[PDB]
Parts: C-alpha cells; structure tokens; sequence
C-alpha cells in the first residue's frame, strides 16, 4: 500500500504522511497478526517536513536550524514501529545524509532508533553482485550469538573475518601479484571469491528484466551454504558456479553443468 | 574559521592522494628492486668472500646516493656518516655518486671531495654504471691504498642500515700478509681481478642502495598516507563542527533580532 | 665439500652447492678444479666453463668474461660477467660478429685502440665458434 | 616577521596552490623547494 | 534587480504557466529558471517584511514548498493527456562550491539531476566545466538516442577508470602500459568534450566525434589537434562518404559492418590528416 | 522517546528522589541515568518552547544547573545521618568521539570522574571498549 | 602614507631596507632542507638575518630618528655581515655612542644634509671597519 506525500504539498501534509502509512501498517498488525513491512522514503524528508512546520509554527529552531521537538517528532513516530503481542512492524527507511555529516541532527536523532543498517554500495554493483549490499558497512543490533544462534553468529563472524582479510589482500595482490603466502593466502583469496559470488542471488521480482529465475534462500539453507564455503568443501569447484544462484545446491549443480559442457 | 578548515582540509586532502599515489610507484620499484636483490646479494657475497678470507683491515671513500631525494633520511644519515669520517679521516678523497650528498658535505669539506657522480637514481643500477665508476677510479690516477664504500644496507622493510665495505688497491693487495698463501699472482693477473672486484663491489651496494632507498621511501610514504588519513578525519570531524556551529550561531542573531522587535 | 658460487649481474647459478669438477679457462691458463683446490686466483678469459656435480652431470656455462677465486678453505667464488648455458647461442651468430670483428681489424689502419677493440671481439668470436660448434 | 613565502593565503605570505593557501610549514617546503631550484637558474 | 521583490518571486510562476500551456496541449516546452537563487532571496525579503517566522539563513519555512511547487509542474504527460511535456532547467548560483547551503539543498533534492560547474574546472580549459563526476542524471540512459547510449556508455566506463588512476598521470611516466593507455584515452576524451559557446552540435555530429574517442581513434593524434579533428573529419564525412552516415540514420545505432567502414574511413583521414 | 519532553526532564529527579530514600534511611542506593544527554535534549525542547534564550548549541543557559543540581544529590553521608549512600552513573552520549563539546563537558565539571568508551576499541573486539588512558576516578 | 611619514634619512634607508627584506623573504626558506647556495644568496641571507635581529628591540626603550637610520644603514649596507646576530644589540649600543661624541661632526653633517651623500657612507663605512677592527 502506498501513501505517497509528493514534494509540491505543504509541510503539514509531508510531516504527517509517515504516519499516514504507519496507521495502514498499524491495522495490518493489530486487526491481523501479521509481520507488516513498512517503507518510508525518506525519513530525512520527514524530519525536513517537521522542521518546516515549526518553523510556520514560529517556534524558535534548535541546533543546526532543526526544530525544538526534533527527538520528541522522531520518537513519536519511531516508537509505534515494534512487535507487539498481535503482531509486528518491521521498517525499512531510506536515508539521507547532510553533507555527509553523521553528527548532524537529522541523522543522528534517526540512528536511536535504527536496529540494522543496510548499506548499498555502487562499488559492489560495478562487481556484478546483486542486490549491491556492502557485506563490511551493513550491521545490525540482533548479530550476537543470544537472538539469531551461535551458529549463525560464527558463520557470519567468520565470513566477515575472511572478507576483512580478502579487504587487506588486495593491494598486496595488486603491488606484487598472485604468489603470495604459497597457498595459504591463495585458498583464502579463492574462498573470499566464492563468498561474494554467493551473495549475490536473483531476485523473483527482476526475473523478467534478467531472465534469471528468482530465488527465496531460507536461513539455514543461507547458514549451511556459507558454512560449507568456509570449510573449504566446495574448493574443487568455479567461482562462476557460485554467482546468482541461491541455495548451495545450485552451486554444485552449476559447477555439474559446467564440468558436463566443458 | 570554518573557511580556514576547508582549505587546510582540503590541502591535506591532496597530500594523502600524491603520497597515495608515491606509495603505489615506490612499492612497485621496492618489489622490483627486492627481486633483482634476491640474486645480487650472493653475488655480492662471493665478491666479499676474498676479502673477508684475507682478514685485510684499513684514502678513497665511496658514497652512494641519488639525485631523486624525499627517500626518508637515506641521504642525511649517510652524510652523517660521511661526516664522522670527515672527523676520522680528514684527508680522504671521497668520490659521490649523488647530487645529494654532493649539497650536503660541500660545505663542510669542500676542500676533500674528488668527484661527484650525477644524473643517477632514476635509472635502475645496471653493471654498466658500475663499470663507469670502476673506469673512473683508475683512469683518474688518485693515489689510494685503502677505502670504503657508504651504501643503506637492506636490513628489512622498514630498517635500513648505514655500513661500509672495504676496498683496496692493487698496491696493497700485493703487500698483504696472507696474500702469499694465494697462487699464480703476478702483475696483470692482479691489476685486472682487483679492478673486477671493484666493479663487483660497486654493483654489489648500488643493489643493496636501490632497494634500501625504495623500501624507506615505501614506508615513508605509508607513514605520511597514514598520517595525512588521520589528519583528514580529524580536520572533516573539525569541520562538520563549525558548519553546524555557524548555522546555530547565525540563526541565534537572527532570532534575537526578531524578538527585540 | 667445494662450495661453488657461480653467480653473475644477470643470473644465479650455483650456491655453496657440492660440484666434483669445474673447468675454468683463465688468462693463467685453461684449468681445472678439484675440491680442496691450490689456494689461488686468476682472471676469466672468454671461453667455456663447465659444471660436473657429484652426480657426474655435464653443464657447459659460457662467459665473457670475470674473475675466479679459490681460497683455503675450499670455497670456489667464480663471478663471470654474463654467464650463459651455450645452447641458448648461434655459430652463425658467432661467425657474424667475428667476421664484423675482422672488418674492424682491416679497417683499424693507425686506430690502434681500435685494433684492439677488434682483436678482442676476435676472441670472442672465436671462443664462442669453438663453444657453439662443440 | 616579514610574511614569508608559503605562510598562508591572506596571513602575511603565500598564494597559489592548496597547501599554500593553507600555509603552515608544508607551504614553505613549497615555496623553499621552488626558490632554490630557480636561484640555482639563475 | 529594478523590479520589485513580488515581481521577482511571481516570474519564474508566470513563466511556468506559459510553458503550461504548450505542454497542456500536446507539445513540448524548455523552461530555464536563470536563477532559482534571486527568487528565494525576494521571496525571503517579503516574508522578512511581512513579519513570518525566519528559519535558517533567514528564509520562511516554506521555501522549500516555494520551490518544490514550482518544479514538480515539468512533467511528461502520458498519451491519454496530448503527450506534451515541460522541461525544466533550473539554476542555482552557490558560494564557494557550497552545495550543501540551504537553498541549494533544496533543489538538488527536488530536481532529477544536477550540471555542476566549476571555475577551477572553467579555468584548465574544460568549457563547459562540467564535473563528470559529480554531475548527476537520474533518468539515465533512457533519455538518449541508441546511437548515444552505445557510445556514451563506453566513454562514462572509461572516463571513470581515467579519474581513477588520474593521480598517477601527473607525475608517473615509467608506469605500466596500461596506466598509461589510461590516462592517454581519459586526456583524448577530457578533450573531446571541450565545446565553444553559442555553436551547438546535432546528435549525429556528436555520436560520431566521441565515437572516435573511444575506439582509440584519436590515440594517434595530438590532444591540441582534436578541435581540428572534429571539425575537418565532420565535413570529410559529410560530403564524401555520406552513406555511412545514411545507413547509421535508417538502422539507428552502428553496426559492425558500419564500425569497420568508419575505420577505414578514419585511417585513410587521419593519413591525410 | 515516546513520552513528552517534560517527562523525561522529570524522570531523573523522579528516580533521585527514589534513591535518595535509601540514601536518608541508612541504606545505600546505586542510580543510573541512562541517558543525561537526552534529558538536556529534552529540556532545551521545553527552554525552546518557553522562549528562552538560547546558548551554545542552542541549549539553555541553565543546563549546567539541571544536571548539577541532579548529580549533587548523590552523597555519602555521616554516620550521624544514618550512614547511608548515593551512586550515581550517568550516561553521556558523545557525538565521533567529541568529549569537548558543550554538555559531556558540563557532566565532567560535575561528576568524579568518567569511564570513556571508544568507537576504535569497541570496533577490534576489545569490550569493554574503556580507555585506560582516558577514565578518570577522582 | 608610504613614505611621505618618514623623513628624508629614513626613507633612503627603510626603501632599501623593504627591497632587502623582500630578497631576503625569497631566500629565507632555504633554512629548511637545502644545504648548499650561492655565494649571492647566502650573503643576501645574512644580510636579511641581521636585519630580522635588526628589528627586534625591547620595551620602554625607544631610540632616536638618527640611531634608527644609522643602524638600519649599516644593516642594509653590509656592515654587520661579519658580526654575529647575538652582539647585533651590543654593536647597537656601542658604535652609536663611538658615532656620538667622536664623530659628532658627522652626525651634524647628516643633518645639515638631511640624506646620506657618498662621501658621507664612505667615512661611516671606514668608521665601521676602524669600529670592527678594534670589536
């Protein structure tokens, strides 16, 4: 469902149109017991919004030109978005940043608030992997081994860690080259490929542009699937094999289909 | 004032990327240099092996440098070396391969320098420049019994130290003790092997200079990248600060004027 | 036990690596060594240095020139200017410059330096004739 | 005392590139570096 | 300036109703705001004088909504509603590159894109000073013929990968052959979209010049005589060889056959050349 | 964050008052105002509304006093006022690591000290991410 | 004002003063990595030295018009490139008072003058070299 406060419209109707589409999601939460998405693009313009109203208001601004209720607007807002013994809001909101500057009002008033981040990268797109995701930028709150698992902490830790030392490797490969630690750093520069090939995945709403049929990984086929790269199982196998394919099953039939036309 | 900030920022901004920039050259000429090393040490090592069985023990001082200076402090602790042996041996002719060391000890011994060597360092030390100055120490007829020579030993990547290596003369070759001990030595055969090991010497430390100097430009250039990265986050962090500070300040007087009303 | 360390400006052969005979021809004299050779040195001429391990290996190494020095404690320091296997060479290469070489020493006339520049290409030639052709 | 060269923009010495403007000490690398190469043109 | 500050904030309102008109029915219309700053400063000065709340920089809190209703009105009317459409240009003057000021702010945010210039850029020789890298167009690609599309997204690949290795070529000159086939494409393209004032080009014209630019064409030439290339190798291929340039026209986009006629074409020019 | 802004401006005293019965009674409470630098936030909302004139960072010119008369009441007392104690934690929030700005540098006038956490530190795996170097116990 | 607020004296000399220290502004980097200069530039550097310690003076001890011309000249004109920078206040001192009641003839001559004719920088060199040789 859409709620759409276009530009040409007075702040009033800006400020409010976030909690336009809150109410819509609050129903499908409340009245249903659903886990209910909401999307609000962008939650600076919302902030903007507020700032503009408070200013016709006539009250006096705070730091940086925001209004005086900026924490107490962000908060309103922000604390009708959570699980509830009916069922869940979960949000996802573009957002801006000022110059550049995360001590800004705006966005460090937002960052409260905020339990992930999810960061896309035009650098990881200019790589071909889709969706463009930072692995290294993207946090989150809920990654520690007591809400998601011990062995989904270890994994997520370890391909962090693998991808931080392929991060370190790329300027010694790219001064010197490719002979490097014999082939210790060659099996981790091989898994640390394997790793961003399988990253990426097609998604069923583009599969009409890409013509790659979509795909919808549970968590432990995503859990047993990066384990296994990590284990070095699947080092006989392309890094061509793991590109936009989503379960590990995929993978290996892939590479099958490879090693059977070559 | 938030305009002085964006400048410095701005200005430090550019230092990281050409030291960025030097980094990425130098370590390229370090990984060239160090692998041409890794073959022209032994050389070096079978060249002093005579010298070393000989046990001969000490003018003509040779300095090895290049015009291509901002290498770290190659050239200034080497003619800091220089000048412990201005204050050693006074009275020794030293011959420079350096512009550097040239500017550097000129005027303190301006009266004790033989010759000084220039347009070297953006080449690659190749045996044909060592032959050059093989041919100029003895075509130029200057009388030496003993010597060194002051080359930046290759200790690791970021240690580089400043030794000698002994150089002798066909004279006191002949004069030495232990000399005896070695065979089918007459006049020619003497004369051609001492001018040999001399250019064997000579290759010997402009390898061992070269990829000293790469390596110490290398990480003095990481260092200056490093700290030039550290400054640019302290300068961006000073200047999101004022930004936000004279769009508070500013408004101030403009809401104060609008209530005195 | 004789520790060779042929080496040379452009490549490395041989490093305190146990060899039971290198021929070296020298300007005192095209010799031969032995493990716990005379205490001596001598001065490289152009010619064919040859390599024969404890294996009984035959390796023909030709130089242009150098120096050879071998010390009390049986350690052989043979340094050649550029120091080449000889099948990586031509005798119509080596005729080429040493009929070029003969040009030289015809057309010398009073240039006596260049008499010399063209007798030792000469000898050059003809020691790289005798290394390619054998 | 007199604005020496490579100071700062506008702060008694200096003009031209970024690191001049901004003065302080690499300013005067700068302009030291670039005296000496053209006095010894001279 | 002589006109009065109401005046000022209703002309660039006036004029988007004459624009208006020809997109209401069924044609298309270019409005250029030259410049979007001058209006919120009168409008700044009436609300001031009127005694409403200042924000930051002193203007209104609705100048943002001054702005954004003016610039949402440029659209492209869909089929059912004459197919007409409204372009809009608008400009902003900013102090000392401050992009991040208040009224610049805005419509950066409002509009589908920005032009930045630079006098530093404007100073080098690049006219028009264009900063490639930060110049936005959020519509893409698909505001572009298919001729431009094939050949500008080669040159935005490899003007990219020219600012990336853009710090070596300054002083770097015993790099590797291919840095330094780089940095001599990126300096043949930087050059080849220097254009004089008042002399706009046709697609066709553009298409092909930049089409020598990045098929290394112009590798062999002097970046100093790329101006002469342009015009010279325009008329050599406008009166001499004007099939090609048929056949791009009827297919719309250059294929191989066409790739190889041009290169011969180019090679016995730049002969003569 | 849901709730008014004189409501978090009250709740530190609120909680204080609550301490401080222990602290009279001859008991010993432990207080932790979590955090201090949103209550100032709230405060400068309500000084905004109300007119007053603002100071740095458009804070009032009283919010030194806030905290200071909320921190001072944290004391331990004589054995002829029961014995008891106070502790207080406040919480601070600092904005890239700036302990120099205008409220942590009011906290640090008023408190014993401050146990200084760091980004860098935290971002290596060290936790709790203290610096040594930076933690001050009066 | 320029130098219309400067007397006839004065301005002969601070003219040459402001030209020297504009060359010695050139020059005065070269103190931070070079090492060897010409023989030009490093007497241009000394002179400009000395006149940077020229300048410096203490408190609640200003000097009269005909001591500040007379100091300046002699730094403008080579004669204390043979005196080290830290006797610069003590030269100040005692040559002025030599210059005072010795040659008080020549003081009465600049004055009469009102400027420094070439025979008159003739004998206040000689007496500067007559002044260094007993220094």
């Amino acid at each position: 469902a859409l709620v759409y406060g276009q530009m040409n419209e007075p702040p009033g109707a800006r400020a409010r149109v976030a909690l336009t589409g809150l109410t819509v999601a609050e129903y499908f939460r409340d009245q249903e017991g659903q886990d209910v998405l909401l999307f609000i693009d962008n939650i600076f313009r919302f902030t903007q919004a507020g700032s503009e109203v408070s200013a016709l208001l006539g009250r006096i601004p705070s730091a940086v030109g925001y209004q005086p209720t900026l924490a107490t607007d962000m908060g309103t807002m922000q604390e009708r978005i959570t699980t509830t013994k009916k069922g869940s809001i979960t949000s996802v909101q573009a957002i801006y940043v000022p110059a550049d500057d995360l001590t800004d009002p705006a966005p460090a008033t937002t960052f409260a608030h905020l339990d992930a981040t999810t960061v896309l990268s035009r650098a990881i797109a200019e790589l071909g992997i889709y969706p463009a995701v930072d692995p290294l930028d993207s946090t989150s709150r809920i990654l520690d081994p007591n809400i998601i698992g011990e062995e989904h902490y270890n994994i997520a830790r370890g391909v962090q860690k693998i991808l931080q030392d392929y991060k370190s490797l790329q300027d010694i490969i790219a001064i010197l080259g490719m002979d490097e630690l014999s082939e210790e750093d060659k099996l981790i520069v091989s898994r640390a490929r394997k790793i961003q090939r399988f990253l990426s995945q097609p998604f069923q709403v583009a599969e009409v542009f890409t013509g790659h049929a979509g795909k919808l990984v549970p968590i432990k086929d995503t859990i047993k699937g990066f384990k296994m790269i990590l284990n070095g199982e699947l080092d006989h196998l392309p890094e061509v094999a793991f590109y936009m394919v989503g379960p590990i099953e995929e993978v290996v039939a892939k590479a099958e289909k490879i090693a059977e036309s070559q | 004032t938030l305009k002085a900030v964006s400048i410095r920022l701005k200005s430090v901004k550019n230092i990281q990327k050409i030291t960025q920039s030097m980094k990425m050259v130098s370590a390229a000429k370090y990984t060239k240099a160090e692998r041409e090393l890794r073959v022209a040490k032994p050389y070096g090592q079978g060249a002093m092996k005579f010298y070393e069985k000989t046990e001969l023990k000490g003018q003509l001082i040779i300095a090895i440098s290049s015009d291509r200076g901002l290498c770290g402090a190659v050239h200034s602790s080497v003619g800091r070396q220089l000048k412990a042996d201005l204050a050693a041996n006074p009275d020794t002719m030293v011959i420079c391969v350096g512009d550097k060391i040239r500017n550097i000890l000129q005027r303190l011994y301006g009266n004790n320098l033989a010759m000084v060597c220039n347009d070297f360092g953006r080449r690659p030390p190749v045996f044909e420049d060592a032959t050059k100055v093989a041919r100029a120490v003895l075509e130029s007829g200057m009388e030496f019994t003993n010597g060194k020579i002051v080359y930046n030993a290759f200790r690791s990547v970021v240690s580089f130290r400043t030794t000698d290596i002994p150089v002798f003369s066909k004279n006191a070759i002949e004069s030495a003790d232990s000399i005896a001990a070695y065979d089918s030595l007459d006049s020619d055969v003497i004369q051609s092997y001492v001018e040999y090991s001399l250019a064997s010497l000579i290759y010997y430390t402009m390898k061992e200079n070269a990829t000293s100097e790469q390596s110490s430009r290398m990480t003095a250039m990481d260092n200056a990248s490093k700290n030039a990265g550290e400054m640019i986050d302290k300068l961006t962090m000073t200047f999101n600060r004022t930004r936000q500070a004279v769009i508070t300040r500013e408004l101030i007087e403009i809401i104060s004027g609008a209530s005195a009303l | 036990q004789m520790a060779f360390t042929f080496a040379a400006p452009s490549q490395v052969f041989y490093n305190n690596a146990n060899i039971r005979q290198v021929d070296v021809p020298s300007f005192s004299g095209s010799f031969g060594i032995l493990p716990a050779h005379v205490a001596t040195l001598a001065v490289l001429k152009p010619g064919v240095v040859t390599v024969y391990q404890e294996d009984g290996s035959t390796k023909k190494y030709f130089v242009s020139s150098g120096t050879v020095t071998v010390n009390d404690d049986s350690s052989v320091q043979v340094l050649a200017e550029e120091a080449v296997p000889v099948e990586n060479l031509d005798l119509q290469a080596a005729r080429d410059i040493l009929s070029k070489a003969q040009s030289d020493v015809t057309s010398a006339g009073a240039d006596m330096l260049k008499l010399a520049e063209g007798q030792i290409a000469v000898e050059v030639g003809e020691a790289l004739v005798k290394a390619a052709e054998g | 005392q007199l604005g020496e060269l490579g100071t700062g923009a506008g702060k008694g010495g200096g003009g031209g590139g970024s690191v001049r403007a901004a003065g302080g000490s690499f300013g005067r690398r700068e302009a030291a570096e670039e005296e000496r190469y053209f006095r010894q043109k001279e | 300036a002589s006109d009065a500050a109401p005046l000022q904030y209703l002309a660039p309102y006036s004029g988007c109703a004459m624009g208006e008109f020809f997109r209401d029915n069924g044609k298309h219309a270019l409005i250029i705001y030259d410049d979007l700053s001058k209006q919120a400063v009168a409008y700044r000065q009436m609300s001031l004088l009127l005694r409403r709340p200042p924000g930051r920089e002193a203007y209104p809190g609705d100048v943002f909504y001054l702005h954004s209703r003016l610039l949402e009105r440029a659209a492209k009317m869909s089929e059912s509603n004459g197919g007409g459409s409204l372009t809009a240009l608008p400009v902003i003057e900013t102090q000392a590159g401050d992009v991040s000021a208040y009224i610049p702010t805005n419509v950066i945010s409002i509009t589908d894109g920005q032009i930045f210039l630079e006098t530093e850029l404007f100073y080098k020789g690049i006219r028009p000073a264009i900063n490639v890298g930060l110049s936005v167009s959020r519509v893409g690609s698909a505001a572009q013929t298919r001729a431009m599309k094939q050949v500008a997204g080669s040159m935005k690949l490899e003007l990219a990968q020219y600012r990336e290795v853009a710090a070596f070529a300054q002083f770097g000159s015993d790099l590797d052959a291919s840095t330094q086939q780089l940095l001599s494409r990126g300096v043949r393209l930087t050059e080849l979209l220097k254009q004089g004032q008042y002399v706009p080009m046709a697609i066709e014209d553009q298409v092909a010049i930049i089409y020598c630019g990045v098929r290394g064409h112009l590798d062999k030439v002097e970046p100093s005589k790329i101006t002469k290339f342009e015009k010279e190798f325009s008329q050599h291929i406008k009166t001499s060889h004007r099939d090609i340039l048929d056949t791009i026209a009827k297919e719309g986009q250059i294929s191989p056959d066409t790739d190889a006629k041009l290169k011969k074409v180019v090679t016995d020019f730049l002969s003569t050349f």
